[PDB]
């Protein structure tokens, strides 16, 4: 969770709303096991 | 590092590119909540947009630490601090900072 | 050899030449005496840049200017109590990751008419986290502190804050205004908790002591054009090796706007001041049931 | 060299001669294989009499027969997790005096018609002391246990208790009695807390397993003519280096009267059974906000 420690402070002339791009990765200690069929995307139709 | 879609609220195709970034703005200074998401890479949700999440769909078991990089894309005059807290399992969504 | 070594200056590094005609050394005359800690030294000045290259403690991480902008209070890093300095025969607990971490307290708003606030330590953290639970569960407490006061403003904003650390910040009253009432400050004023307490008279620091001499205490400025934050490294300062975390506050953190906040209409009027602080080398002893106060 | 070393017995001390025609060692045949922990060894049998000469841990002290009457569970003393056996990269906290101490739970009364009770670990200590607070605050937990079940009776009283330690004591139900309901035990039955839970069918241990074979688990008798207490030293037994203290119980302590309590009228009818237990080598990791369950 991301919480406002103080605020988003801008002067006159700066936009009142900004954006944060979250970029997720893994470390060098990351490992994987038990290769399996993915389910994040499921094509239910046949490819023509 | 791949873009984590924390703001996976919009579904329309015209607003699909808004998923890659999430808003930060001036608040009342009470430690307001900006954004929450689960830290699970293989779970359905924000992490599916990442390469780590999509590759995690191909593997049942994962171990190791995770790197989530937040890049501020405001003005150079835009300033402030954020408390990005990772809650270990067992703790629910915090109601305050 | 023929005298008791029972003066107040035994154990010091100063050699004193004295005149004594009695059995006790304290009966003797004052005699002769046979960077600098008080100027709020930086981490670069104290040579502690290795511990400062990345301010990550426990499971927390803050970002600021390194070394030069890290005020070590009285030039001394926080440490565990030495074997000679400690009196309690019970061995203390050192959690060291659940208590030595940055805790973010509150988001007090700096205004143009803002007067200033104070936070008492470790009263701010008595009901927060594993540090708070160890403070309630243990009679004895000892810790330094890494207080990182954060106040971000644009380069068109102006103002300065005297973020200062006043050891044993005893709160005085107005004494009824006329000065003939002998009133005493309540518990919410002496120990305001993590929310802090706004100063009624920041000129006298609510204690009859001028804020102009507050800089003899460990301090750092948040002059907005130069820096947006102040990091003060406070050691454990007490007459005792350990003390109760619930009925005695080692120091008060003063965050007072000396130069008022000012900006033209159109910039963000919400300029908040965030108190993020980490206990350092925290020790707890004398374990019993948890008591809040 | 030409095969993956990915069998289930890599890392073991047993040399296996095997026949394999594939890339993977687990494809191979079972092959050949090229005091005693299970008999509930005493501290004298395990050679741990130095740690047992005075059972004082933390800030607590119990008194009993030494060495011979100290059952080390599975012949292994509790220890901190080794560097290789641990998976979590976060460093754990070791309070070691506020969590490694004897906690006294309750005073369940032994009756002539008493059936027996069980206590789940560390569920009994999840809401008790600094150990309980560390259990709620941390996701990961790991500790051994020194359980000292105390039941004092006069030399005219008779009876025996199978004080036993059943690892992963999963509770079964009566399944509606007929066995065709698939009922599941509630949270107050699976995790009854420090108060424990009385056994409904101690013969099958409320799990369909006979109590006559409960002695293959770490156990000690409280045969009243011989001893008035049982001290079982249980290590951390799990498939994992660490686990949650709130939703998984490592073991259940079974205190069941095998020989019924009996005495003539005139002696004290209140014969209570006291559960005093100390976590040993307690570790906590994965720190967040405190959650009760």
């Amino acid at each position: 969770s991301i919480w406002y420690q103080t605020n988003y402070v801008v002067p006159i002339g700066a936009p009142n709303t900004a954006y944060i791009i979250a970029l997720a990765a893994a470390q060098k200690n990351f490992t994987m096991k038990l290769c399996k069929d993915t389910s994040h995307i499921l094509q239910t139709a046949s490819i023509q | 590092e791949t873009i984590l879609e924390v703001n996976n609220v919009p579904t329309n195709a015209t607003s699909l590119m808004e998923r890659l970034r999430f808003p930060v703005s001036a608040q009342a200074g009470k430690g307001e909540l900006c954004a929450v998401f689960r830290a699970d890479p293989g779970r359905d949700g924000p992490w599916q947009s990442t390469m780590l999440g999509q590759l995690c769909g191909y593997y049942t078991q994962w171990s190791g630490s995770l790197e989530v990089t937040f890049m501020f894309t405001g003005s150079f005059m835009a300033t402030g601090k954020m408390l990005i807290a990772y809650t270990p399992p067992g703790g629910p969504l915090p109601k305050d900072r | 050899s023929h005298e008791n070594s029972n003066s107040a200056t035994e154990g010091s590094t100063i050699n004193y030449t004295t005149i004594n005609y009695y059995k006790d050394s304290y009966a003797a005359t004052a005699g002769k005496q046979s960077a600098a800690p008080l100027k709020s030294p930086s981490a670069e000045a104290c040579g502690y840049s290795d511990r400062v290259a990345q301010l990550t403690i426990g499971n927390s991480t803050i970002t600021t200017q390194a070394a030069a902008n890290i005020i070590v209070g009285y030039g001394e890093w926080p440490s565990y109590c030495s074997d000679d300095d400690a009196t309690a025969v019970d061995k203390p607990t050192r959690p060291d990751v659940s208590v030595n971490r940055f805790y973010t307290l509150d988001t007090k708003l700096w205004e143009k008419s803002s007067k200033g606030w104070y936070w008492k330590f470790p009263d701010v953290l008595t009901e927060t986290g594993v540090f708070g639970q160890n403070a309630q569960f243990h009679y004895l407490y000892r810790s330094g502190f890494c207080i990182h006061v954060q106040c971000n403003a644009s380069k068109f904003h102006q103002g300065a804050l005297l973020v200062a650390i006043l050891p044993e910040y005893v709160i005085g009253t107005v004494a009824g205004g006329t000065g003939t009432e002998d009133s005493h400050p309540p518990y919410i004023q002496t120990q305001p908790g993590a929310d802090g307490f706004e100063l009624q008279h920041p000129y006298v620091l609510d204690a009859g002591i001028p804020i102009s001499q507050l800089t003899v205490c460990p301090h750092q400025w948040i002059n907005l054009r130069t820096n947006n934050c102040a990091t003060i490294i406070v050691p454990y300062m007490n007459t005792l090796p350990f003390d109760s975390a619930l009925n005695h506050c080692n120091f008060g953190l003063l965050v007072v706007p000396i130069s008022p906040l000012d900006f033209d209409q159109g910039a963000t009027p919400v300029i908040p001041i965030t108190i993020t602080l980490a206990p350092m080398c925290s020790e707890f002893a004398g374990l019993r049931q948890a008591v809040t106060q």
